[PDB]
């Protein structure tokens, strides 16, 4: 949308790394696991 | 969103009629040619005073 995309990515510039946690996934075996990475967005205004 | 990175410290060049000189132009340099620790051979100023 391009313009409107760039205030997407004013949105995508101020971002925290939260948590790096283990997930509670029901697709998870013994063999294979999900572990998931939180990227926080917030917008003040 | 993008598909790059931004790839631009934000670095200046002077526009090429020098002010108030009666119509001296420099030689035009680009942008990604500025910094000393870049070789650049072609570099060749003209001196005014």
């Amino acid at each position: 949308s391009a313009e409107s995309k760039d205030s997407l990515a004013a949105l995508f510039s101020s971002g925290t790394i939260v948590a790096r946690i283990y997930c509670e996934d029901p697709r998870n075996t013994d063999n294979a696991w999900v572990e998931t990475t939180c990227v926080n967005f917030h917008d003040e205004s | 969103v993008h598909g790059h990175t931004a790839e631009a410290a934000e670095w200046y060049v002077p526009p090429e009629e020098y002010p108030k000189s009666g119509g001296v132009k420099r030689y035009l340099i680009d942008a990604s040619m500025v910094p000393l620790s870049i070789m650049c051979p072609s570099y060749d100023p003209v001196e005014y005073t």
